[PDB]
């Protein structure tokens, strides 16, 4: 019954709306209420925006935080990069006095202030936690067994790293997201260097695309050698890079990969009986049809 | 002003404690040597060879160990612990816990009233015990019975029994019949002794490197620590001195050495200090693998090779001459191949300035050293403070490295901070002299 | 490296490779410390950071060299280095550094200083344009409006796109840091 | 006497050899003991480190570590002197504290802070602002007009040649036995070691003793050591010498 | 550096920079020792040689890197390096 503001950054609503729809409905049938933010904007993307100016990054993330503050609710997220921006700026401004003062005197031009009363959670954080819906409740909410599918999990980087700035435990062989896939009935597989960056961070995916694709292709080589039927994500950046990059690796290089990659919420929807049609599988660059035929 | 009892206590039977007890006894003072373990030898008994002279550790230590046992001025109370200490430099009333040995010495058997001696050390009891437990001397790598000795060259060879693991079947009793050395129903004894001075020589243990997940010490089967490597490379170890891979038993052709493992770290997980001897036994291990296994190559992932002492730099020269590869870079992380459990070590070779991925059949971590478990409780029993690094604090960092602020208590060995064996022995002799001063004068003023 | 010759090919080929104490300006290093919020001067060059980097094996990017340049205050060498935008900010180096340094935060501070000298890839400026216009670095288009309608979703998400009044406010934030003006004057042909 | 203890100590290796460091021919190049005397309040000046060339305070001091050490060329010593890294750090701290705005450059090749509270000292020295260039000094020139010292080496980390300008250059010279120590140790029938220090009865289990009975070694004469290690060695030697005196008899 | 692509520009741009133990051939290093008549394997990379070099300040030539390559047996990297003919053989490093 716990209720959260749903920040909903750029890529999930603007290229993969099925992730948005699955997030709302799947979180609704389990005991969570995701409901919209009042005019949220791009969380200043930590790579593409935090590289050129840190103060504008602070100001925009703080504005996003104080929207939910004046909304009197704490934020839920489905993006690792959005988590980085929102959660990190929230953590920083609650402790640094002079940075918070500078942010507030910038925000005074739009008559709206930061004080630090709410918290930020990733939807995966909530899906694991015991007081909020636990793994057992998700397992119970599964209607279609969704078994017989080798699934590879990609944790991303901005959610769990660094240890000294996060609270998710070991960033070097985590198994919790693996339990999240396992609850759905899909068997998670292990592949070498599974904690490797996808390569799309820091603006690299825009700056020198071939370098970013080489980092993605290394990951894809490892994932195919493991024998994965699909890749699962907690980040629309990683979603975008894996799907479109498979399209650009097929083009730039000569490597053929037909591995569908899904955000975890589409997998939750498929496990909870949602059709491919209302998950908008057709907006993915890489067809999910082999995976659906394997599981259905 | 106050008299001093002509007795001394040395806690810890390691090389430091053994040397302190021998020095005090040779000076003519009656001394108590208190040992937690059933044998005195200490960490030096676990080493195979010694840098930089490459001498065999047991061979040098065996004469010193034999002397402590025979010496008439030393009462060697092994398998005992200090329960309580009261008093001051004049008289120290120390009460000791004689843990249940389970086996009687001939002196104790005579005192009991039976002419049958106790435990000549035949070893027939261990041949019939049906319980199989890990051996702490090899520390989990070799099997031992419920009644056991740490190794063959134990000073008191009396075959202690672990009552927490013994099922009390009574087969060793029949194996030892007509000597009646084994009493399965004995318990702890509380004794009180009066001593004039005390010497603390508690030593050290290995820092728990289950943390630092980037090196899969407990994750990957072919990742071991330094002491495990010493036990594996010794001819008296779990195998016949043949270094084999724990994963499949095959002989490795290629092993890496991760120096500063958990050391010089400010992240709050490891230790911020240098353990002062990791580099040298890493070099010794490289020499031993290159000599024993033909064609095997050692890779040392190092950062400030520290060969500072007498003949230490020449040992470094010899090791480099024998073909050891030195990559100047702290190991970033370690992966393993699922098929063949080889270990990929990822770091930079900062010299040559390039990223490096080195295959190894075996990986050895030169873990930092830590005070032993229960050392803080004992240190509080004698009223000794700790250092900022967690080691026992000395009276003055320069001109009194053995004494403490509390009178009549002196430190010796790694318990005061990591040291080599010669430095440890020098500290032990100095502590013995400092403890002998009040006893020889027979009076102190406070 | 004997002296300046005013022949550009020879000045490039005979560039002085020796570090001099006149090559160090402290001002650069404490701008880096006062922006990155990390103890950058405490690096002792263990190489764990570079050994962790996913960009190092496939390029000339070396985070350890950047840390060394920061310690020695070598501006005009770190800032004008094309391997400054190859960092993905994966935070592996920060996760593993034994000195509790965040080298990626040093990278971010260096990128800020490089932007204040008109050294910046054009994708960042394009993202600035997009966020200033619509509040979204990755904006919506007609095809996804149709897709969202087919999903039962509203055509425009509950964002500054649905509520344009907030966008002006966002603009003010950029306008406070002169970011729009710089992006415009650097995006010139 | 009944027993004897030898504590002859050490002297500085003559760094007038190894010509590429201008110890004797350049006036602003000094050794570590000279630096200690110059910076002590009881020294020739009022503790004010000044340049010997003109008496003006320096703003830039270089420290050449390993000067004549770990050297296999036959001129220097092939061993490590144990404490030159630590007192070089101490000197860098002292110059950066006493002279405001002065910068210390330590040209080092394996910083060796092994003892208790030594790594923390190294951390503190780096934190206070000392510069560490990982490179053995190749050579030293001096400018004829201003007697400042050009130090040429390579920063092997960062991989570039380097020419550092310093007002003062301090050589952390190696240590060797005092003059006349070999004659004394021959006078007591004590053999030397292959480094030239006095030999031990057993390198491991008898650091204080000697093959000749009744003679014991203490201090750096047995090998370079810190003050605490030296004191521990001296107390051990005193105990070993006192044992036969206390017993009153030596059992054959 | 993921794998070979057969696009020469991309193979040059994404060259694998990681030293591997397959990159070392001993045969190169003992040919070097049996021809140069010097104890080359005993280098511990102090950098005095590069700090002495008159060619280093005005080029990319680093004698210490060549010594490291010899120790690690990196043929096809030392031999095919244009900064191998910039040494004037002034013997300052040897000195
Ligand atoms: C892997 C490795 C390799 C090494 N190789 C070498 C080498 O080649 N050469 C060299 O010179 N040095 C070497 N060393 C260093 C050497 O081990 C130490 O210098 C030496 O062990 C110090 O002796 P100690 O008696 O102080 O320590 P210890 O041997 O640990 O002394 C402690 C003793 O006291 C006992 N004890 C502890 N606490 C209590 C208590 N509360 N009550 C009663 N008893 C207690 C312990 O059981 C033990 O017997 C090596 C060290 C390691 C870890
Ligand atoms: S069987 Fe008896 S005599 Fe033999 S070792 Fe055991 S206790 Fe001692
Ligand atoms: S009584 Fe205990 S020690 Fe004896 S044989 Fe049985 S299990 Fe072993
Ligand atoms: S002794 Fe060597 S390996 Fe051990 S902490 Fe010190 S430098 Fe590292
Ligand atoms: S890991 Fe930390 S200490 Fe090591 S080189 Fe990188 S920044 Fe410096
Ligand atoms: S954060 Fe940047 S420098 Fe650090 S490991 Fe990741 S890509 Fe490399
Ligand atoms: S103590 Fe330091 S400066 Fe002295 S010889 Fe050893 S490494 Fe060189
Ligand atoms: S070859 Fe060069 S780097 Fe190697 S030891 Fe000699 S001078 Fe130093
Ligand atoms: S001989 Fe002269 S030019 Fe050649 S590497 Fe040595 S110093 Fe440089």
């Amino acid at each position: 019954m716990h209720e959260y503001a749903f920040f909903l950054g750029c890529i999930a609503p603007n290229r993969y709306p099925g992730c948005e729809a699955s997030a709302i409905k799947t979180s609704e049938k389990v005991g969570i209420k995701l409901l919209p933010l009042k005019g949220a904007s791009c969380c200043p993307a930590p790579g593409a925006f935090g590289s050129i100016d840190l103060n504008v990054w602070y100001a925009m993330a703080a504005r996003n935080l104080v929207l939910a503050e004046e909304m009197k609710k704490d934020i839920a997220l489905i993006c690792n990069g959005c988590y980085k921006s929102i959660w990190e700026v929230n953590h920083i401004l609650k402790h640094n006095d002079e940075l918070r003062d500078n942010v507030n005197e910038v925000l005074a031009e739009i008559d709206m202030q930061f004080k630090g009363t709410i918290d930020v959670w990733h939807l995966a954080e909530l899906y694991y936690d015991d007081k909020v819906c636990g793994v057992q409740k998700i397992k119970d909410s599964v209607t279609t067994p969704l078994s017989g599918a080798k699934v590879a999990a990609h944790y991303g980087c901005h959610l769990m790293k660094p240890k000294k700035e996060r609270h998710f435990g070991d960033t070097e062989n985590p198994m919790w997201f693996e339990e999240l896939i396992g609850a759905l009935g899909a068997e998670p597989i292990q592949y070498r260097n599974k904690m490797q960056c996808c390569g799309a961070g820091g603006g690299v995916r825009g700056y020198d695309i071939v370098h970013a694709l080489d980092i993605t292709n290394e990951k894809l080589i490892n994932i195919q050698e493991a024998g994965a039927d699909a890749i699962t994500e907690l980040c629309p950046f990683c979603q975008l890079q894996f799907d479109r990059g498979q399209i650009e690796i097929k083009e730039k290089f000569g490597d053929v990969y037909n591995i569908p990659v899904l955000h975890y919420n589409e997998l939750l929807g498929l496990a909870q009986g949602m059709s491919p049609q209302d998950l908008a599988l057709d907006l993915h660059a890489i067809d999910c049809t082999p995976f659906l035929q394997k599981v259905l | 002003s106050v008299p001093v009892e002509k007795t001394a206590m040395v806690v810890g039977g390691g090389v430091a404690g053994m040397q302190a007890a021998l020095d005090l006894a040779s000076a003519g003072i009656k001394t108590y040597l208190i040992e937690r373990t059933p044998t005195i030898g200490g960490r030096m008994s676990q080493l195979d060879k010694t840098f930089p002279t490459l001498d065999c550790s047991q061979c040098i230590l065996t004469p010193k160990m034999v002397d402590v046992g025979r010496h008439p001025n030393i009462e060697m109370m092994t398998y005992t612990e200090v329960e309580k200490v009261e008093g001051y430099i004049g008289n120290f009333d120390v009460t000791l816990r004689k843990k249940a040995r389970g086996v009687l010495t001939p002196t104790e058997a005579t005192a009991k009233g039976i002419v049958g001696g106790g435990c000549n050390g035949c070893g027939d009891c261990s041949a019939v015990c049906p319980v199989i437990k890990p051996n702490p001397f090899e520390m989990g790598m070799a099997p031992r019975k419920a009644i056991y000795i740490y190794h063959a060259q134990v000073m008191p060879l009396i075959y202690t029994v672990d009552f927490d693991s013994c099922v009390k079947c009574g087969l060793c009793v029949e194996a030892c019949g007509d000597k009646k050395a084994i009493d399965l129903e004995m318990q702890d004894e509380f004794i009180t002794v009066k001593v004039g001075t005390a010497v603390l020589a508690t030593g050290y243990e290995l820092f728990p490197i289950e943390n630092k997940r980037e090196w899969g010490y407990k994750q990957f089967d072919n990742v071991i620590n330094a002491l495990e490597f010493e036990r594996l490379i010794c001819a008296s170890g779990p195998t016949g001195g043949h270094l084999v891979r724990p994963s499949d038993g095959k002989t490795p052709m290629k092993v890496g050495f991760v120096l500063c493992a958990g050391s010089r770290d400010n992240t709050g997980i490891g230790k911020p200090y240098c353990s002062r001897f990791c580099c040298m036994y890493s070099l010794k291990h490289a020499h031993q693998i290159m000599e024993k296994i033909p064609g095997a190559v050692a890779y040392l992932f190092y950062m400030d090779i520290r060969s500072f002492g007498k003949m230490y730099e020449e040992f470094y020269y010899r090791i480099q001459h024998e073909g050891a590869k030195f990559i100047r870079g702290r190991v970033a992380n370690v992966l393993e191949d699922k098929e063949t459990k080889n270990l990929h070590v990822f770091t930079e070779d900062t010299l040559l300035g390039r990223p490096v991925d080195v295959e190894v059949d075996l990986l050895v971590l030169a873990a930092a050293v830590q005070p032993n478990e229960g050392a803080n409780e004992l240190r509080k029993k004698f009223g000794v403070s700790a250092s900022q690094d967690g080691w026992m604090l000395e009276a003055h960092p320069k001109l009194n490295p053995c004494g403490t602020t509390t009178a009549g208590v002196f430190l010796a060995g790694v318990c005061q901070g990591p040291k080599d064996i010669p430095d440890t022995v020098a500290q032990a002799e100095g502590a013995a002299s400092a403890a002998s001063i009040p006893i020889h004068m027979g009076e102190v003023e406070l | 490296a004997a002296k300046s010759y005013n022949i550009p090919e020879l000045d490039k080929k005979l560039a002085d490779r020796r570090y001099h104490l006149s090559d160090t300006n402290p001002e650069f290093t404490q701008k880096i410390l006062k922006t990155s919020r990390t103890i950058a001067n405490m690096c002792y060059q263990c190489g764990t950071c570079t050994g962790s980097c996913p960009s190092a094996p496939r390029s000339s990017y070396r985070i350890r060299l950047f840390m060394r340049r920061c310690v020695l205050g070598l501006e005009n060498e770190a800032l004008t280095d094309p391997d400054l935008w190859l960092c993905t900010t994966c935070y592996s180096c920060t996760d593993r550094c034994p000195r509790d340094i965040a080298p990626t935060d040093v990278i971010m501070a260096m990128r800020n200083l490089a932007f204040k000298r008109d050294i910046v890839p054009k994708n960042f400026l394009q993202t600035v344009q997009l966020i200033y216009n619509s509040g979204h670095g990755v904006p919506n288009n007609d095809v996804n409006r149709a897709a969202r309608t087919k999903l039962g979703l509203p055509a425009d998400p509950p964002t500054t796109h649905s509520y344009p009044e907030f966008v002006k406010g966002i603009q003010k934030i950029i306008d406070h840091y002169e970011l729009k003006e710089n992006a415009d004057r650097i995006l010139k042909g």
